[PDB]
């Protein structure tokens, strides 16, 4: 997630806290949105390999 | 057979020729793109200094700075540089009106006329253009309401070609004032044009009195008011010696000491002879001990060491003093009288104004800019204004330019030209028509519709309006009586008569021979 | 209608303004609050740190002539306002990108020229409409606009200790009432290798880097300072001299008598009852003698050699003191006298003489500069003479503005909107104008890590009601009110910026060429 | 190349058979690369990572 | 645009100087503590000077990269103010930046960590 | 610690230019490109002279040419050529500005990243800005599908193409030349035409203006006999592939005589043999005959005795292109030839063409021909290959008109309301893909800047006043006054283009610079 | 930045049109000596071929056998070449007149005027020129009597450039009886030229 | 250069220097020759000068 958010141009800090705070209890599918520039359920956005 | 020593040349009457025309041509559109009221400028770079290197529109100095190896073009670039000492600007004109004397004339020789006929030809043209030039011109002798509003004229014309355009107005304010103060005296060096960065180009000035650039001594008053001045060559810290050389031999120190004390006095006494005019304002070129300067606190007299041979001459124009030595005869010297002396700081210096002065004679432009490019150029261009300005004061006389005078040479030119007939009459039309290119050339860098412009400003001269020229701001014919586009006979009668000269002896040239350098 | 034949002119235009841009982006780095230093090794072989633009320039060996006014124009603008040296750069780089925008724009460049000169007219009204009158006495604003300047150099590390350093320094050396632009020379500075940045300390006094050269005096009180120009040595003539030895009792008396002329020499000097000794250099001849030391540390006087003419002014200045040059003129009346003076020990064993607390005050100061690298101590050094500089800016004009760019997207929405109004060819010009003010805000956030985009563009969208105290802010990361957090320049640092680049661009448009010279 | 031919690349497999590698450790990751790209794709980014 | 030389700008002159301050440290990494083991230097010419105070090899050690020199000159300052911690103060300085630039080597930005640092 | 190390070979010489430093020179190369590019688009436009390797030299205005022909060493520089390559053989002329579309486009691009942009946004509104654009193109579609059997559409759009190439001396005659042979050659019940079926051939000589369209065949040999006449009124013609000798079957074979009788029979058979070929020729019925071999010469001769002019060592492609013109066949043998597969054409007669050097000949065919061919003449070498390229492409774009069959009016009115339309819907854009959309349009806004900066005229007053006209009427029928007439009505002025030429070319360059956009890092090793 | 490979140059619409005239005006100049009845003659010579050397008054074969580097140049060869496989000589007047025409249209680049609108009055021109030549055409069929007089005095005509100026008539009877033998027949190859030393000029014959 | 119809030569210096003259004197003497009669040309000229 770092790499991508920094070839995203993002505050990968504020993205990775927020990703392990939401990530400890909320769901498991939570992780990088591009275009939200945020976290995400990616799953239900079918980003899926 | 080979005759000269090797790395020896011989170009007889096509090479010859060639190689000088094109290397005129080139000088010529080398330059070209300098001219006009819109006209532009160069960068010139050294080789290695580091990078030394000037942004320039004043052509002599482009010539002055170029290497050039073919000799015509290092011909035409000294003509450049006389013409720089004569008027200033023009060179631009100079150079620009003999290049293409020279391209047509090679035109010439492709109709292939005997190169003699052509010299006496363009004699000819030459001498009945500057006479028509002369029936042209306007004077303005005592009428000074006109004068000094042609002499505004002048300088608002010279100076729209340089960078300091957008800013015509105030640089005429200046350079008006400036050679007014002169009295008439053609002396330019009694304008000192000091230049320092900082500040817009618009916050460039004259003072209204005289400006040094030298540290004052120990705590001498640092202000100074109804300042008495007085100004010698005696050189102080240098002690006044017997130039021979004479020992000192003695028998005990006792003698030395007393001999280092006698030194003091004599010293202290000179002090003394200087103070005995009264005078609170001292100043010399040479360096002074710091001894004397303690001397003159305990007067609490304030006084300026190390002011070159410039400033002694303009601080003897603007104060009037008579720069002097030994002070014996205080009677017989006339000192120097100011308003007032004081402390200024510029951008980053403090410096030595001098406001209320007894003469006018002398004065100096503050110059502050952007660049030292920018400030190197606008003191070259306020040079050739003050240089043009005063040629302008000692022959009160002025020319309609914009090209206009130019197109009366070649109207007249051509009109002679019937009554020439001959061969010299192919040359007549000849000199007209590169006569007639500059305006052209003008017209455009002004980027208008040059070949319009110029038949439409032929057929109005031919029909005998003298005075219609051309307008630089939006590219037509008009009265240049009423726009004031003028400038000095002796300018334009120096371009042509030196232009005439030039393409004499290039074209009498039909052979380049080049030792081997060494 | 009318045909461009040429095309090197537009060539020519194209290379520099490239060659700018790649400059500006280059310096584009080191900017703002979150400004980042560079670092340069010399050719020579020395390395120096910088985030100041104009020394970053000055340490630039840059080939294309058109970058080497720039640096130029970075010159100006330091000797002018101190930073924003930077911006003027970033804002000459912006230019003259949108200036090839509208070179491929088929627009003449005179035109653009004069547009431009509209342009800042309407910048300058803007400006000087925007800004807060201050007077000068109050400090807590001269603190904000110092702490300001600083925390955009590494010296931000104690930007809270060196901004009341500065704006303390200043306000002792200036006179509060005339408001004149009262020189920075008067302050001295000091690098000091050694101990820390914290360290960093003013001295309202005197301070000499030399050393002592009397064996056994460390520390004075009640002092009395006396600085004397004349050698204490055997007397050597200003002309050639010596001694004949050809007789019996010369000998002694030579030797006796030489010692007597040094006696009388610190009797004297003793009876006027100073107890501290000043010398200058005197490299022409002899310096102070070694048998004269010996009687001053006999009579127990602090002595100093080689102090060099150039600090006489600043230390008589400073010390309230008048040299002395002969023997006589040496008398209690001028003895200055100082609470104290001694030779404190820092740098394990680099010694460093202070004089603190005068009876006559002068007005001069001086500041000594402590940290580890040298490297370091030099950018501080740097950035504090640029702290004394803005203050003295802010001396020149009693007007403030808030900082973070604020004023420049001020004057972004002001010019679109006055060229929306504006017709012509010029309004295109203008737009490009206000585009090119567009860049600083940009950089800002991205020095800042923020989307620079969408930040400038609610900025403007803010800023359309949300006038000038609202603006970028660092520590929030977002956009508010600035002046509330207390980030402010004076005026006179972007209106020089402005005016200065102006002119440059000005100029570069009247370029076409550039020719190779000897 | 040193042929002149030109090469574009997005998958980091075939950049690392084009970075011909001398060093000895690196090239058992550019074998990596090589291994995932004949198993699974991309990602051989990834597991260089 | 500089004859005579190119230049680096971010990641690759960050990594520059954390490599050239790991060299220096690993230079006097082995001379420190109550078990350190001295060194040695064959000058050129063989007049040789076996020394374990990391100021004193500095100083005997030439240098080139600026960063280097930075770090050399702190040494012979710590040196002419304490005496010992040379056998210290360079690896302090070292690993510190080595940290400071791999949180660095992130993202985030420097002048935060230089803040971070003095409140340290 | 520190020490240097081996990573890559030849480590010193590997060189490397990363991330914006490496996109801005990029963008650099490129706008490089766009400006040598500039000058040829255009009729006003001015073309580029080439310098082969080999010092020879060729003047031509076919962007793919100059990019093709050009040496260039910087990558991305290759990029551009290879685009203009792949656009023409795709289209035809339109590469007399792609690679500028391609410029302009990326100058503008690198105006974003100024701004700190990130690329792939730029990439990605792109994208969504080419789409937007060739939509409301082919809504703003004219249509040639409902016109008539289609003269002078096509010739008006020859007309066109022909505009930018030096050919524009006689280029009427030129276009229709072209729409002829295309319509002639053209499969309607397919959509396509081969131009293999085409014969492109210029003879240097005469006039400009003597080009003509052949409806046959012309072979680059003479007569194989001189003796034969040189005219014929008849046209019975055949076609062999054997050559006119006794055959050999080309497994390795040779006879082994023995005897006297042995020698003799063969002696007899060598001239039987020949005497039985001319039997069979002649009782075919055919009247001249063509041989893609060479002959023996005293079967030349014999073939003389019987009235029977043939032509000796013609190429294959030349030889079918005789059958299908002649409507004949391919014949291996004597022996299976007859009347039926005998070729027929109207005239064919030999040309001595050249003042004083070897001749022609020519087929005036006179039935329908699926296959034709033009001639072309002129004073230059030079001339003649501009011609050959330019007619080509006159050929490709028609027949991409026979691919679809609608257009648009050229003059760049096009692209001009492709832009307001981009601008329209930046509005309801929103975030930052805005910028981008607004940046296509100004980018794509480049080509009627240059259109008028090659006309000299001013060009962005003239460009202002287009926008307004377009803007308060609803036409999107005018361009630029290219050839300074009053009416900026390119519907009547009938300059027009192919919906799928501009429709291509956008399409192509976005993808192009998308792609340029997309890279950031570079490793060149040193030469 | 460089663009090419080393070894490749770049000259745009000022140095471009500088070389491409000089070295046409070059080429004019070069054979303006051959033309006229009164004309010259050039002399040719092969770098290495024992001395390979042609005493030449035909401009095609001088342009032929010079080697020039100026592309514009070249093409003013080729040129020349075609025109001479048309009619043989005026290759002398046709790169002539090219080279004036070129010197001139500088001259006229001097006044700056776009050089599209030059193409497309010279064009215009050239058509007018065309038509009032067709117009000041001269036939001559079946008037046996001046149709031989006026191909003499083509002979005449044309035969006055080369060194067989001094014996017009003979060639011209000559050239006359052998064309005429032709019997209309186009194919010069039916001429045998047989060429060996010795005898006079005037020796020579049919 | 002989007669008011003739035409003058100019020279170049060994130091680069430039002289445009008629008089064969001069014409001879800032002549660089090495042939021996050519130097008794150029020492005839000045004499005779």
């Amino acid at each position: 997630p770092r790499q991508l958010c920094d070839n995203a141009g993002f505050d990968a800090t504020n993205i990775l806290n927020k990703l392990r705070a939401r990530h400890a209890q909320g769901g498991t599918w939570y992780g990088v949105d591009i275009n939200n520039e945020d976290i995400a359920d990616n799953f239900e956005a079918f980003v899926w390999e | 057979v080979n005759i000269f020593k090797a790395g020896a040349d011989e170009e007889r009457a096509e090479t010859a020729r060639l190689t000088s025309f094109i290397g005129a041509i080139a000088i010529g559109d080398l330059v070209k793109s300098t001219l006009g009221p819109k006209g532009m400028d160069k960068i010139l770079l050294s080789s290695g200094r580091d990078a030394s290197l000037m942004v320039t529109n004043d052509g002599a100095t482009i010539l002055k700075n170029i290497g050039v190896d073919n000799p015509a073009a290092k011909v035409l670039v000294d003509m450049s540089r006389v013409q720089d000492d004569e008027v200033g600007d023009g060179t631009t004109s100079v150079t620009v009106l003999a290049a293409e004397l020279l391209r047509e004339a090679e035109s010439l020789i492709a109709k292939k006329i005997h190169p003699q006929t052509i010299i006496a030809g363009w004699r000819e043209a030459t001498k009945a253009a500057r006479e028509a030039l002369l029936s042209s011109a306007v004077d303005h002798g005592s009428d000074e309401v006109k004068f000094r509003q042609d002499l505004m004229n002048i300088a608002g014309t010279t100076l729209s070609s340089k960078l300091l355009t957008h800013h015509k107005d105030h640089f005429t304010k200046l350079a008006v004032e400036a050679v007014l103060r002169l009295k008439g005296s053609g002396n330019l060096e009694a304008i000192h044009i000091i230049k320092k960065l900082g500040g817009s180009l618009a916050d460039s000035y004259l003072d209204e009195g005289f400006l040094l650039d030298k540290k004052i001594g120990v705590n001498q008053p640092k202000r100074i008011e109804n300042a008495k001045i007085l100004i010698a060559n005696t050189g102080m810290d240098t002690d006044k010696i017997k130039i021979f050389g004479s020992r000192v031999r003695v028998d005990s120190t006792a003698k030395v000491a007393e001999i280092e004390h006698a030194e003091k006095e004599k010293m202290k006494e000179k002090v003394e002879r200087i103070l005995k005019h009264g005078i609170n304002c001292f100043i010399n070129r040479q360096l002074i001990y710091n001894y004397p300067e303690q001397l003159f606190g305990a007067a609490g007299v304030m006084a300026i060491e190390h002011a070159d041979f410039a400033g002694v001459e303009r601080l003897a124009l603007v104060t009037g003093g008579e720069i002097a030595s030994t002070f014996d005869h205080p009677e017989l010297v006339k000192l120097g009288s100011c308003k007032l002396i004081e402390e200024v700081m510029i951008g980053e210096d403090k410096l030595i104004h001098f406001s209320g002065v007894a003469l006018g004679e002398a004065c100096t432009i503050v110059l502050r800019g952007a660049t030292q490019q920018i400030l190197d150029e606008a003191e070259r261009s306020l040079h050739d204004a003050l240089c043009v300005l005063a040629q302008t004061v000692k022959d009160s006389r002025t020319v309609y330019g914009g090209g206009c005078s130019e197109m009366l040479m070649a109207h007249a030119v051509t009109q002679l030209a019937n009554r020439t007939p001959g061969k010299e009459a192919v040359a007549m039309e000849s000199y007209a028509k590169a006569l007639r290119m500059l305006p052209t050339i003008i017209a455009d860098n002004a980027g208008y519709d040059s070949a319009d412009l110029v038949a439409q400003l032929r057929a109005a001269h031919s029909e005998g309006n003298t005075t219609a020229g051309l307008d630089m701001r939006e590219g037509t014919i008009g009265d240049m009586a009423i726009l004031g586009i003028t400038e000095s006979f002796q300018v334009k009668r120096q371009v042509l008569l030196s232009a005439a000269e030039a393409a004499e002896v290039i074209l009498r040239v039909d052979n380049i021979i080049k030792a081997a350098p060494r | 209608g009318a045909y461009q034949d040429r095309d090197k002119p537009a060539q020519i235009r194209f290379s520099n303004i490239s060659a700018a841009k790649a400059v500006a982006d280059a310096i584009r780095t080191s900017l703002g609050p979150k400004g980042m230093d560079k670092m340069i090794q010399d050719g020579k072989g020395d390395v120096t740190i910088t985030n100041d633009g104009a020394t970053i320039l000055k340490q630039m060996q840059v080939l294309h002539p058109a970058a080497r006014m720039l640096v130029e124009l970075s010159k100006a603008q330091d000797i002018e306002a101190g930073d924003g040296t930077t911006s003027v750069v970033i804002i000459a780089g912006s230019l003259l990108d949108s200036c090839t925008k509208l070179l491929q724009k088929g627009i003449h460049p005179t035109i653009i020229s004069e547009s431009f000169q509209k342009a800042l007219e309407k910048g300058i009204e803007i400006l000087t409409d925007m800004s807060r009158p201050v007077e000068l006495s109050d400090r807590e604003t001269l603190l904000n606009s110092a702490t300001t300047s600083l925390n955009s150099k590494v010296v931000s590390q104690y930007s809270s200790l060196l901004s009341p350093m500065s704006v303390n320094a200043v306000m002792k050396v200036i006179d509060p009432a005339t408001a004149t632009s009262v020189d920075l020379r008067d302050i001295k500075i000091v690098k000091k290798l050694g101990g820390t940045i914290d360290d960093c300390e003013l001295v309202e006094g005197l301070v000499l880097t030399q050393k002592v050269s009397n064996s056994g005096i460390t520390r004075v009180e009640k002092a009395k300072i006396g600085l004397i120009q004349f050698c204490l040595s055997a007397p050597k003539t200003d002309m050639d001299n010596q001694i004949v030895v050809s007789d019996y009792a010369q000998m002694d008396r030579v030797l006796r008598e030489e010692r007597a002329y040094i006696l009388n020499l610190v009797k004297q000097i003793k009876k006027t009852g100073c107890n501290v000794l000043l010398i200058q250099k005197s490299i022409l001849r002899d310096a102070l003698s070694d048998l004269a030391l010996h009687f001053l540390n006999k009579m127990k006087i602090m002595v100093i050699k080689d102090i060099e003419r150039e600090d006489i002014e600043f230390i008589c200045k400073t010390i309230g003191t008048k040299p002395v040059a002969h023997i006589d003129q040496f008398t209690a009346d001028m003895l200055g006298s100082a609470e104290l003076a001694e030779e404190v020990n820092l740098n394990g064993s680099g010694k460093l003489l202070k004089i603190t607390g005068c009876a006559s005050p002068g007005k001069t100061v001086t500041i000594v500069v402590r940290g580890s690298n040298k490297l370091v101590i030099e950018e501080a050094e740097r950035s504090i003479h640029d702290a004394l500089c803005v203050i003295r800016c802010l001396v020149k004009k009693r007007a403030l503005i808030a900082g973070g760019g604020a004023p420049e997207i001020e004057l972004a929405l002001r010019l679109t909107e006055y060229s929306r109004t504006l017709s012509g060819m010029e309004s295109y010009c203008v737009r490009a104008f206000a585009d090119a003010m567009e860049v600083i805000p940009s950089t800002l956030a991205e020095n800042a890590g923020l989307n620079p985009i969408s930040t400038v563009t609610e900025l403007r969208n803010r800023h359309a009601q949300g006038e000038k105290t609202a603006g970028i802010n660092v520590r929030k990361g977002g956009i508010s009110n600035i002046l509330e957090e207390l980030v402010v320049q004076p005026l006179l640092v972007s209106v020089s910026a402005l005016t200065l680049a102006t002119e440059t661009v000005r100029s570069i448009l009247k370029i076409d060429d550039v020719v190779n010279t000897r | 190349d040193g042929r002149g031919k030109a090469t574009i690349s997005n998958d980091g497999a075939t950049i690392l058979k084009l970075l011909d590698v001398v060093h000895p450790a690196a090239k058992t990751l550019v074998d990596i690369a090589k291994s995932q790209d004949a198993e699974v794709g991309d990602g051989t980014t990834s597991v260089t990572l | 645009l500089s004859v005579f030389g190119d230049r680096s700008t971010g990641e690759t002159i960050r990594s520059q100087n954390v490599m050239a301050a790991a060299s220096i440290a690993n230079i006097v990494k082995s001379s420190l503590g109550p078990v350190g083991l001295d060194k040695m230097l064959v000058d050129d010419i063989g007049d040789v000077t076996i020394t374990n105070d990391g100021a004193t090899i500095l100083k005997l050690l030439e240098v080139e990269h600026p960063a280097a020199k930075v770090l050399c000159e702190l040494a012979d300052l710590q040196d002419k103010e304490v005496g010992d911690g040379t056998t210290s103060v360079v690896i302090i300085a070292a690993e510190l930046l080595k940290n400071a630039d791999e949180l660095v080597k992130q993202k985030i930005h420097p002048t935060s960590v230089i803040s971070g640092y003095r409140l340290a | 610690y520190g020490r240097p190390f081996l990573i890559i070979k030849d480590q010193d010489r590997k060189s490397r230019l990363m991330g914006l430093e490496a996109l801005k020179s990029h963008i650099m190369a490129a706008k490089a490109v766009a400006n040598t590019m500039r000058t040829s688009l255009g009729p006003n436009g001015l073309d580029k002279m080439m310098v082969d390797k080999d010092g020879d030299v060729t003047v031509t205005n076919d962007g793919a040419t100059i990019l093709s022909m050009m040496d260039v060493d910087h990558q991305i520089a290759k990029l551009m050529v290879e685009l203009s390559k792949s656009q023409d053989d795709e289209i035809g002329d339109g590469t007399t500005g792609v690679v500028v579309l391609a410029g302009a486009l990326l100058e503008e691009a690198e105006q974003l990243l100024d701004r700190g942009i990130h690329p792939i946004r730029i990439a990605d509104g792109y994208e969504q800005a080419a789409r937007v654009a060739i939509e409301h193109l082919d809504k703003i579609s004219d249509s040639v599908l409902v016109d008539i059997k289609d003269t002078e559409p096509l010739i008006q759009t020859a007309k066109t193409t022909l505009g930018s190439k030096v050919v524009n001396s006689c280029h009427r005659q030129m276009a229709e030349i072209a729409v002829n042979a295309v319509l002639t050659v053209a499969d309607m019940e397919r959509r396509d035409v081969d131009f293999e079926l085409i014969k492109v051939e210029g003879k240097v000589g005469g006039r400009l203006e003597d080009t003509k369209l052949i409806k046959g065949v012309i072979v680059d040999k003479d007569f194989s006999h001189p003796q034969m006449p040189k005219k014929v009124e008849d046209a019975k013609i055949a076609i062999l592939t054997c050559p006119f000798e006794p055959p050999k079957p080309k497994t390795k074979h040779k006879l082994d005589v023995t005897s006297v009788e042995d020698y003799k029979a063969l002696q007899k058979y060598e001239k039987e043999k020949f005497e039985e070929m001319i039997q069979q020729i002649k009782e075919t019925g055919a009247n001249l005959a063509i041989c893609q071999w060479g002959f023996d010469d005293e079967a030349n001769h014999l073939l003389l005795q019987n009235n029977l002019p043939a032509v000796r060592w013609v190429g294959g492609p030349e030889i079918e292109l005789i059958a299908i013109a002649t409507g004949g066949r391919i014949v291996p043998r004597f022996s299976e030839l007859t009347a039926e597969k005998l070729g027929f054409a109207g005239l064919v007669q030999e040309i001595s063409f050249g003042t004083t050097k070897d001749k022609m000949l020519v087929i005036e065919q006179c039935k329908n021909s699926r296959a034709v061919t033009i001639f072309i003449r002129g004073g230059n070498k030079m001339i003649i290959e501009e011609a050959k390229r330019s007619l080509h492409d006159a050929l490709c774009v028609i027949r991409n008109l026979i691919r679809d069959n609608r257009v648009v009016y050229g003059g760049g009115a096009a692209e001009i309301s492709c832009a307001l339309a981009v601008s329209q819907e930046a509005d309801k854009c929103p975030t930052l893909e805005q910028y981008a959309m607004r940046a296509f349009a100004d980018a794509l806004e480049v080509i009627p800047m240059a259109l008028s900066e090659n006309s000299g005229m001013n060009p962005i007053q003239t460009m202002t006043e287009v926008r307004a006209r377009q803007v308060k009427e609803m036409n999107p029928a005018l361009g630029i006054d290219c050839l300074h007439k009053g009416t900026n009505d390119m519907k009547q002025q009938h300059v027009i283009e192919t919906l799928i030429g501009k429709k291509q070319q956008i399409s192509l360059a976005t993808q192009m610079v998308r792609m340029i956009l997309k890279i950031d890092d570079i490793r060149k090793p040193g030469e």
